[PDB]
């Protein structure tokens, strides 16, 4: 099961 | 035993022939269970293990829809890095990232693990804490602080801890029949005249799972480090893999030496020896 | 950039008998970047339809690939890989070798 986040960017 | 999942992520740039491909795969252990290929004619996330397609339409919507988040985030992650390292819109670049979670036999978190690299190198690591980052250089740390700041260790820790943890010890149920059953190595020993002075003793390992495994030539009881040639461990293609480990010997002297297999999968460490 | 040259290992799936169906394999790893070309060969030539795993790397951030096709070895039938990447001058071939 894949983590997202509930955006990141470098 | 303990056990581990691993989300592996590839971003490669090519100016002039389109968008970056992105390309993921999901691993238990040593076991695909699934993949996504942006470049696929109709990309969504696909099964390579039987005991994942049990799993519902929305499981597969929720993935496919992930994978596709992650795709344009690298694409504006890679245009950003071209900004941090003042390089040239011209060439081709790569970014990678890995997370996941390693448990032990009672299913508890052992640890969890982020990380990113830039172009083949280490460019942030969340560290074992699951609460603060190393960054590889100057550049990096200017993500950090973004991170930082937008707090993004505190949900994958959250994550790690929980979903994680919790969503492979269910594959490890469903999979069970594969997942939690080692396949011993089938050994022996080959022998290959080099000359008439010289011959190679070869010694194999097939068939095995999973990939760990430790091959090491003795000659009267010393281990043969420095002059024993060792094969990377390969994939057989049927979920199993093998490896030799090689020495050359005097002729005439073959039963000084001894090929020594630990498995998982074997109750005792194997000895073996070559008899013509 | 770092560059890092491929390794690779040319071998069957099962014991080779030759008249038995059986699969050959090239696998590369250990490099970067992670464009490469893999071309398995009968006698010389290019084999058609052959399949490979996805994109994959270690821990190390270097990539590995498995490229394999169905194929009935035989005596006098040679087999090899043939790999080219941006560290290789020229491509590099490696023979199919039953005993390794």
């Amino acid at each position: 099961k894949r983590w997202i986040i509930l955006i990141v960017r470098m | 035993g303990s056990h581990s999942m691993r989300y592996f992520h590839t971003s490669v740039s090519r100016p002039g022939r389109g968008e970056p491909r992105f390309i993921t795969v999901g691993y238990v252990d040593d076991t695909l269970f699934v993949r996504f290929d942006s470049d696929a004619a109709s990309p969504r996330e696909e099964p390579r293990a039987p005991w994942i397609e049990q799993e519902g339409p929305e499981y597969w919507d929720r993935e496919t829809q992930i994978c596709k988040a992650k795709a344009q985030t690298d694409r504006e992650d890679l245009r950003t890095l071209l900004r941090y390292y003042n390089q040239s819109e011209a060439g081709s670049h790569t970014l990678q990232n890995m997370y996941g979670c390693d448990v032990g036999p009672d299913g508890r978190l052992l640890r969890g693990y982020h990380q990113d690299a830039y172009d083949g190198k280490d460019y942030i690591a969340l560290n074992e804490d699951l609460s603060s980052w190393t960054a590889a250089d100057t550049a990096a740390q200017i993500t950090q602080r973004k991170w930082e700041a937008a707090r993004v260790a505190e949900q994958l820790r959250a994550y790690l801890e929980g979903e994680c943890v919790e969503w492979l010890r269910r594959y490890l149920e469903n999979g069970k029949e594969t997942l939690q059953r080692a396949d011993p190595p089938k050994t022996h020993v080959t022998h290959h005249p080099i000359s008439d002075h010289e011959a190679t003793l070869r010694c194999w390992a097939l068939g095995f799972y999973p990939a760990e495994i430790t091959l090491t030539w003795q000659r009267d009881g010393e281990d043969q480090t420095q002059d024993t040639e060792l094969v990377e461990t390969r994939p057989a293609g049927d979920r199993t893999f093998q490896k030799w480990a090689a020495v050359v010997v005097p002729s005439g002297e073959e039963q000084r030496y001894t090929c020594h297999v630990q498995h998982e999968g074997l109750p005792k460490p194997l000895t073996l020896r070559w008899e013509p | 950039m770092i560059q890092r040259t491929p390794k690779i290992q040319v071998y069957s799936r099962h014991p080779a008998e030759n008249g038995k169906s059986n699969f050959l394999n090239c696998y590369v790893s250990g490099f970067h970047p992670s464009d490469i070309e893999v071309d398995l060969l009968k006698n010389g030539e290019r084999i058609e339809k052959v399949e490979h795993s996805d994109l994959s790397f270690s821990k190390d951030w270097s990539f590995y690939l498995l490229y394999y096709t169905e194929f009935t070895p035989t005596e006098k039938d040679e087999y090899a890989c043939r790999v080219n990447h941006v560290t290789l001058s020229q491509p590099k071939i490696v023979k199919w070798d039953r005993d390794m």
